[PDB]
């Protein structure tokens, strides 16, 4: 095996800056190729034999290197280059890939928009209640959600799901779900999702009460 | 070795040998290669036909010219002659050309390795190669073959003229003394045939012997340096120089045994010749007489010739068996020594071919000497004939 | 060029499975056809390759005796067989083509992948629910709606809005697992004038158990 | 074709030819293979030396023996003789043995492929083969080579005995009428030499011509059945039968063109021999008489012989250039046609070697024919000598 190490393992940039990644081998190859895998899609080559840009791709990609030291360079990154990049060697008959370097895009801060949704009638007939709150269009990635039932911090039965970085305006999103039984649901009155983020120090609060509707 | 062409059969040859010895043991062992230190000699050798202009060869060309120049000019001044230019410089040139052609052969044998490595890679992993590389390799091989052809043709031309000049020289010398040599019987056949026979035979044997020694001295170091990848032999086990010993033993055994098992044949040929001659003579006598040719005596003569051919026909089978058996085993013996190394994965296809070709050429360099001996016998018969027939 | 793979597959520990990759647009006599495996930890692993013109195949030694690769030179197709499946063989498998003779264009093209879930639990049908805004909060300039699907197995579920008519301002989150049941959601955002002035419905399709459901949102 | 040996010079050869044609076009084209349907002939042929006992061969042995037996018995009864056994059956046996040797060659050529495919497998993947398989392959090769050796040796023995029987038969016939042939000049040297010369020369020519035709008819269908793996040629493009045309044109062009470009030499050799003979005769007259040879005339004769040699020395260069260039390019021409097929992944290492070997043997089969013609002219001279010297 030819073990291949790629650096840096996590990266960042801003639209307009220049970006480099290094994929260093463990013995002479002369056969290196560069790929890109967006979220939820198959990979795609850019650079074949380390210099030959393949069929039409934006001209801001460029590869270089020889021996056992190779670099990929992106001249002027955009909002459409948030992906994961690999590097394949070719000169044996095991073929070994790389580790991948998730690329990010920086932008101005944004505040999450929060919405709270109670269970529907069919859920009531089903025997179990489920309350869901959504947090839309916040940057950066770090954010936390808290649950409150009648002022009591309730911590079990919580499910969280995040999307990937968007490819048009570089945002994120969270979905939080809390599931309970009818007996526990009808014993309390008020429900609350609270959001804590970097932009503001005041936890954004959304609440409702059962008796009102 | 006469007095007319080649000034003397005495001091001249001895001086030639002594000067050759001094030059050789100044070059090889004494290390004259330090002239390469004075100059900017690289020390490395290409593979293409661009080898024969590199400094490493050009220095040797200069040294050879200087040595031959000193030796020749001493003899030009010391003891003049008439055919001195041919007798000295033609022989020097023939020796040089023989060495050159041996070097061409070495170059091709060295070229056989990258080509077969490339073919193996093309068969195993076809995404690494393109056809332009094959075209380039064929181009360089043609680059070598061209100069091989040119030198060979010119050398044949010069050798033929040199031989004819030797013949005309000693013909002129004999005819200068024709008046006193008339009475010795069979002078016409002597002067008209033995001159060409002697000259051609001697030149051929000398050339072949030199060529065989040069081939051995050029192709043994290659086996020594190439036997490093073959440590283990199929039956012997481990031996420090297994390849060299096995190659020498196989080739020497083959040629020497084929020679020794068939030493008796010429005597049988002579006996057949003599019996046929007797039959011819008796018939000639009995032609114009009515009594010399008679059924009993001619029957006896024919019985003799029949019974004496049958012996040769019976003996020749041993030679046939030995010859054919060796010729068939040699096909696969050269590859039989490389089975454990092929299996263990040490040599690549491209060092199998070098090794096979070197085996073939060293075997072919043990066949010149046996022909040299047969040519020497023919030379000696004519030598005694032409030395008796001089007062 | 196009490469069509098979569909998603669910297997019981111990069974063996065969995957197919059919090539339309070229001649598989001029290429390689190798197979690559990607576990949920996104690192990629190389399985093996085959040369369809004569039949020479080569494998990573770790995978030798576990997978077999074959090609059908008559009708463009390649197959891979996996034997003795365990619980560590949940991944996605990509075929690919590499140009060796006839070199022009892109030199490497990848398929789409076929998830191979090895499990012992039994299949189930989804539970779809609509979501409506809380009382009286329709004073804003724009309002959001949600469609939530819960309690099914296995993946995947195809969720769309208004049969693909609306594709703007929509978020669809990945599904998570809990006690061998899957859950996922979807959120749409529209202007306050559009709804309830127009009909909005979410369409849920689960081909694994052959279910197709339509749900329309209603105000409280 | 004399009256003593070979029962008649007339109807015998014509009858042999007609019956040979009937038998051949009853077996091959007319489909005598239906006989194999009565027996259990499978039709599959092994590669080992067990090939020569399968029923597909044994039926052929039976057919040949039956045909020759019937034909020979007809003549034995129709017109008795004394050397009928030799003249009929020895010739039939020699024809059969030549065919057998060609078949052995075909078997070895068929053996080359598995061996080199195995070597390729061994080199590409060091964990797949061991040494016992290589030992097995060497074993089967030795198995074939043994019978090749034995048949070859015994064939040589029998051919030599048969030729001497021809000589003794017609020498006996001539000496049966010695009294009337006494006076004609050169009877002795005729009876002693021309008989052996004619017998040996005619036998050699016949065997070589037959063997050439047999090699071609045995080896061209292999090229046809193997030309399916080479669809594209490096320069031409696409031809249905590129390999067959390329092999035929290459070998034919080589041998025929070298034969044509060197057509003018023998006349020059005649001139050289004639001028030398004039020199010799003039010296012989000068030996005994002191007024014959004078430096004027001997100078003129030597000038003529020298001037007539230099012409040969100058014309030899065309032939040398052509021969050497063809010999050098041949080493890689056979491999030059297989680059696109190796890259395209159709032929392995083991169908390169068969193709090279078949090229070589088809080239060698176009060589016997010009030997046959060269021997035929020599035979014609002696035939006319033995005809005129008979009343």
């Amino acid at each position: 095996d030819i073990v291949m190490t790629q650096s840096p393992a996590i990266l960042s940039a801003s639209p307009g800056e220049k970006v480099t990644m290094t994929c260093r081998a463990s013995s002479s190859v002369s056969y290196m190729h560069w790929y890109q895998q967006k979220p939820g899609s198959s990979p795609k080559p850019w650079i074949y034999a380390t210099s030959n840009l393949a069929s039409g791709v934006p001209a801001r990609f460029s590869g270089s290197g020889s021996g056992t030291s190779y670099s990929l360079t992106i001249s002027r990154v955009e909002a459409e280059d948030a992906a994961t990049y690999y590097c394949q060697q070719w000169s044996s008959n095991p073929r070994t890939f790389g580790g991948g370097t998730k690329l990010e895009i920086k932008r101005a801060d944004a505040a999450p928009t929060v919405s709270i949704f109670p269970p529907s009638s069919e859920q009531l007939t089903s025997g179990g209640a489920s309350v869901v709150c959504f947090l839309n269009n916040f940057y950066p990635k770090d954010i936390n959600v808290k649950w409150k039932i009648d002022g009591s911090e309730r911590q079990n039965g919580v499910l969280n799901s995040w999307t990937d970085q968007d490819s048009k305006d570089s945002t994120y999103s969270m979905s939080s779900t809390l599931t309970l039984t009818k007996d526990e649901y009808e014993r309390h009155n008020s429900y609350t999702c609270e959001a804590t983020h970097k932009t503001s120090t005041s936890p954004i609060v959304k609440s409702f009460n059962r008796n009102e509707c | 070795m006469f007095k007319s062409f080649f000034p003397k059969p005495g001091t001249f040859f001895l001086s030639a040998f002594v000067w050759a010895l001094i030059a050789v043991i100044f070059w090889q062992a004494g290390g004259g290669d330090w002239v390469a230190r004075i100059t900017g000699a690289s020390g490395q050798i290409p593979i293409s036909a661009a080898r024969f202009w590199s400094l490493d060869f050009l220095i040797f060309y200069a040294y050879y010219i200087v040595c031959v120049g000193l030796f020749a000019l001493f003899w030009f001044i010391y003891s003049p002659h008439r055919w001195q230019y041919w007798s000295i410089l033609g022989t020097a040139l023939i020796i040089f050309v023989t060495w050159f052609l041996v070097e061409v052969g070495v170059a091709v044998n060295a070229w056989y390795a990258p080509f077969y490595d490339l073919i193996q890679t093309a068969l195993s992993s076809p995404h690494k190669v393109t056809i332009e590389q094959f075209y380039r390799e064929v181009g360089v091989f043609l680059g070598i073959a061209l100069i091989a052809v040119v030198i060979s043709v010119l050398n044949n031309f010069f050798v033929s003229h040199y031989v004819f000049r030797w013949r005309t020289a000693m013909n002129e010398y004999y005819m200068a003394n024709w008046q006193q040599l008339r009475h010795i019987e069979g002078a016409a056949q002597r002067v008209q045939e033995d001159t060409m026979r002697f000259a051609s035979t001697l030149e051929n044997m000398g050339v072949s012997f030199i060529n065989a020694i040069m081939t051995l001295i050029a192709f043994l170091p290659v086996l020594v340096t190439l036997s490093a990848h073959v440590p283990e032999l199929p039956i012997i086990g481990h031996i420090p120089y297994g390849l060299v010993i096995a190659a020498i033993v196989w080739s020497l055994m083959g040629t020497g045994l084929l020679a020794v098992v068939g030493i008796k044949l010429p005597g049988l040929e002579f006996k057949n010749q003599r019996v046929e001659a007797a039959y011819r003579k008796e018939l000639v006598y009995g032609e114009d007489d009515a009594t010399r040719a008679t059924p009993p005596t001619v029957r006896e003569l024919f019985s003799a010739v029949r019974k004496n051919y049958f012996r040769l026909y019976f003996h020749y089978m041993y030679f046939n068996i030995a010859r054919i058996l060796y010729l068939q085993v040699d096909n696969v013996f050269g590859l039989f020594l490389l089975f454990p190394s092929i299996v263990a994965g040490t040599i690549t296809l491209g060092l199998m071919t070098q090794i096979t070709n070197v085996f073939g050429q060293v075997r072919g360099a043990f066949q010149y000497l046996i022909n040299s001996w047969t040519t020497l016998v023919e030379l000696m018969s004519i030598y005694k004939r032409l030395r008796s027939f001089e007062h | 060029l196009k490469l069509l793979d098979s569909g998603a597959e669910l297997v019981k520990p111990g069974a063996s499975v065969k995957l197919s990759c059919t090539a339309s647009g070229f001649n598989i006599k001029d290429t390689y056809m190798y197979w690559v495996k990607q576990r949920p930890d996104q690192g990629l692993e190389w399985i093996g390759r085959i040369d369809p013109a004569n039949g020479n195949s080569k494998y990573d030694p770790k995978f030798q005796g576990k997978a077999t690769i074959t090609a059908d030179t008559s009708s463009n197709t390649a197959y891979l067989q996996v034997s003795s499946l365990t619980s560590e063989d949940t991944a996605v498998y990509y075929c690919a083509r590499w140009l060796v003779r006839g070199r022009r264009g892109t030199m490497d093209y990848w398929g789409q992948g076929t998830s191979v879930t090895v499990s012992s639990a039994k299949t189930t049908a989804p539970s779809v629910y609509p979501l409506a805004p809380v009382c009286g909060d329709t004073t804003g300039s724009s309002v959001t709606l949600g469609c939530l699907v819960k309690g099914y197995f296995p993946e995947p579920v195809t969720l769309t809005w208004n049969s693909g008519s609306l594709s703007s301002g929509v978020h669809t989150f990945p599904a998570v697992l809990q006690s061998d049941l899957y859950t996922l959601s979807s959120s749409v955002t529209v202007t306050s004038s559009t709804w309830p002035s127009q009909s909005i419905t979410c369409n849920v399709a689960h081909p694994a158990s052959s279910t197709k459901v339509d749900k329309k949102i209603e105000p409280r």
